[PDB]
Formats: structure tokens, sequence, C-alpha cells
């Protein structure tokens, strides 16, 4: 997260870190056995770390659980990034508490202008690199589809939504993918892609979760 | 050596943090960089051995 702030400790209880040796992506806990992330975050072996604030220090609130099932959306395109969503079933149900909690799926699609919270342990710099120990937060609005389309000519599908600022300065970055975009208590977006980080005229592009509620529910029920 | 070996490491548009290797022509050896997870260019390898075999010249 570039241009954000350090989240209050455990104030984003649904945020998880996907780890395969090192932190490589984020995710959101939707029920005690399932996490939703980005399809490009796929790896054959994934360990989900919940209740994290400082990913480099054993604090005492963490829960480490391995992924038992990893299911990418059947229509995910690795080049266009359309349908960039993935579900992870945990090997065992996590213990829900104030620091490890679920986030609700969208009741319907949120309109442009809706203010949201984006979070993650990704790079905090637009130029160069700084991997933060502490979870970063960013308050940003869903942008009008026309502005998203203008920023990324011919690259935006109905399954994508731009969140951020046309003037740049604040954005999600490498290490944030798969993470949450929560608006009014609902997971409306998943960190997906963008050209650079926090660059003017190139706000981050996110998977539009409201288009996948049925797929998510059907997949969970069948697995 | 191949042309792609002389290009700077390409993170790409995706936002994951995937550690990959690239040939650093100035340094004369393969080093690590952060790959975003999609649309990789050719100077991107999953191992130092594969990187040096391909871009080592000689
Ligand atoms: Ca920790």
């Amino acid at each position: 997260i570039v241009g954000g702030y350090t989240c209050q400790e455990n104030s984003v209880p649904y945020q998880v870190s996907l780890n395969s040796g090192y932190h490589f992506c984020g995710g959101s806990l939707i029920n005690d056995q399932w996490v939703v992330s980005a399809a490009h975050c796929y790896k054959s072996r994934i360990q989900v770390r919940l209740g994290e604030h400082n990913i480099n220090v054993l604090e005492g609130n963490e829960q480490f659980v391995n992924a038992a099932k990893i299911i990418k959306h059947p229509n995910f395109d690795r080049k266009t990034l359309n349908n960039d969503i993935m579900l992870i079933k945990l090997s065992s149900p996590v213990k829900l508490n104030a620091r490890v909690a679920t986030v609700a799926l969208p009741s319907s699609c949120a309109p442009a202008g809706t203010q949201c919270l984006i979070s993650g342990w990704g790079n905090t710099l637009s130029s160069g690199v700084n991997e933060p120990d502490l979870l970063q937060c960013l308050d940003a609005p869903l942008l009008p589809q026309a502005d998203c389309e203008a920023s990324y000519p011919g690259k935006i599908t109905d399954n994508m939504v731009c969140v951020g600022f046309l003037e740049g300065g604040k954005d999600s970055c490498q290490g944030d993918a798969g993470g949450p975009v929560v608006c009014n208590g609902e997971l409306q977006g998943i960190v997906s892609w963008g050209y650079g980080c926090a660059l003017p005229d190139n706000p981050g592009v996110y998977t539009k979760v409201c288009n996948y509620v049925d797929w998510i529910q059907d997949t969970i029920a069948a697995n | 050596r191949p042309d792609f070996c002389l290009e700077p490491p390409y993170t790409g548009p995706c936002k994951a943090r995937i550690i990959r290797y690239f040939y650093n022509a100035k340094a004369g050896l393969c080093q690590t960089f952060v790959y975003g997870g999609c649309r990789a260019k050719r100077n991107n390898f999953k191992s130092a051995e594969d990187c040096m075999r391909t871009c080592g010249g000689a």
C-alpha cells in the first residue's frame, strides 16, 4: 500500500496473509473455513496466516493454517486478468475472535463514489521498494467505470472496478494482491492489478466481488 | 547472449510478490527481483541456475 497508514492493530480482522515461505499475497476470511483471494495468487502450497499485524514478529494472536483446497475461478484469464478470484478452503476451521473475524460478501454492487478500505503488506513505495512489517491501510473510493476505462483503454471488463485516485499518490502495490477492498462492511473488491503503483491516471484495478457472490456460495457448498 | 537478457526486470501489472531471478548485465550475474505474478517477460526465471544457463553468455 503506497501512501496509506499503519492500520490500528487487528482493526482489519478479516485480512489474512498468504505465505509459501514468505508473505506473497493477501486474502479475506469469509467464513471459518474459507478465504477469498486473487487467482493470480495461486500456488500449489499455501499457508494462511490470520490475526497478523506484524508479519515478521510472533505477537501471540496469530493462527497458521494450511490450504486444503485451492480453487481458481473457472474463467480466469491470466493475460486479461478477467475473473481474477480464487477460493481457499482451510485444513481446519479457524477460531473466531476480535482479531480473526469474517467479512460479509456484497449484498449488491456498490456504486461509484462509495468509500472503501484497502489493506495489505505490499510495497509502500511507487519507486523502489519497502516491504512493511505492519499491515497498511488506505481509504479510497470506487471510481466511475468511465474513468477506469479512460485510464486503461480497452482493458477493463465488467468484472473489474478501479478504486483509488486519478491523481495517483495512494494505491495498492506488489504484495497486496488478493487483499480486501471493504465498503460499508462488505467485501466489494479484491486487489488485482494496475500499471505501476500510485501513478497518475492509473489507479489500481480490482476484481468486482459483487459479480461472484453466487459462484462463491455455490463453490463453498459443493466443497 | 539473447536480447531479452539485457532488458531490465519486469514486475508486470499484477500485485503479488513473487521472487524471481533476472540477469543483471551490468553486474554480470543473476539476481532476484519482485515479479507481480502475470505477464512475465523472458528475463524472468524460477532459479538462478536456469537464469545463468540461459543468460550467462560464454
Ligand atoms: Ca505476527
